[PDB]
């Protein structure tokens, strides 16, 4: 089936995406604490929720939390200056904090569920968050031996999620704090310049461009 | 799951 695109709110990072981050994959973000991983989450969250003229998907959110860093004031902040109702935008996304790496993988299991039931409404879920998709995992196997056991956890993980995203049409983001092997789709590695100022650039994805989006991060997310 |  076709492939959708949500629009990030830059023109920059979404020509760089080729219109946006895609449905029937995984989009990971990695870099450095601090680079905007989540600030493009929370702004995804509000913008795959327009209607596909406006660079939406007219759709809901599933977002999986390792890290209490969720903010529904920031929705509502990026949403209202969107022209969205606030409390409308936050009610089609569905939250989870995960406990533990083997609780964020039950959470996929359990996504499944809400996506079946939303799939064949006006407001299926577009966009399922993984922040961070490793967070767990790095504080769970670690020491000898949990490079291999760490790498095949994730890997399974990541094919849990390969499914969702293709089997219901769903664009799956997942963000990295950061030679291993990675499995995403798409790997796009972001760092902080100057004040509110972001640099994103593709990873091993010689075919697409290889210059790089700056953005901004305003009271909409994000922006040019 | 809950709503935000």
């Amino acid at each position: 089936a076709t492939i959708g695109r949500i629009s990030t709110g830059s023109k920059s990072l979404d020509k760089l995406l080729g219109g946006g981050i895609e449905t029937q994959a995984i989009t990971e973000v990695f870099g450095e604490f601090g680079s905007g991983k989540t600030q493009l989450a929370h702004t995804l969250a509000v913008m795959v929720q327009l209607p596909p003229e406006e660079g939406g998907l007219n759709g809901s959110v599933m977002w999986i939390d390792t890290e209490n860093t969720f903010r529904p004031e920031r929705i509502r902040e990026i949403a209202q200056n969107r022209g969205l109702d606030p409390d409308e935008v936050l009610k089609h996304i569905a939250y989870a904090r995960a406990f533990n790496s083997n609780h964020q993988m039950l959470l996929v299991q359990q996504a499944e569920d809400m996506i079946k039931e939303l799939l064949n409404t006006d407001r299926p879920v577009k966009l399922l968050i993984v922040d961070s998709l490793t967070s767990h995992f790095r504080s769970e196997y670690i020491g000898r031996g949990a490079l291999a056991e760490r790498q095949q956890k994730l890997a399974k993980h990541l094919a849990d999620l390969h499914r969702l995203a293709n089997l219901y049409d769903i664009a799956v983001f997942v963000t990295n704090q950061v030679i291993l092997a990675h499995s995403a789709t798409l790997r796009v590695y972001l760092r902080k310049g100057k004040g509110g100022k972001r640099i994103a650039r593709l990873i091993d994805a010689p075919h697409l461009p290889e210059g790089e989006a700056v953005f901004s991060i305003t009271e909409k997310g994000i922006e040019d | 799951f809950h709503t935000a």
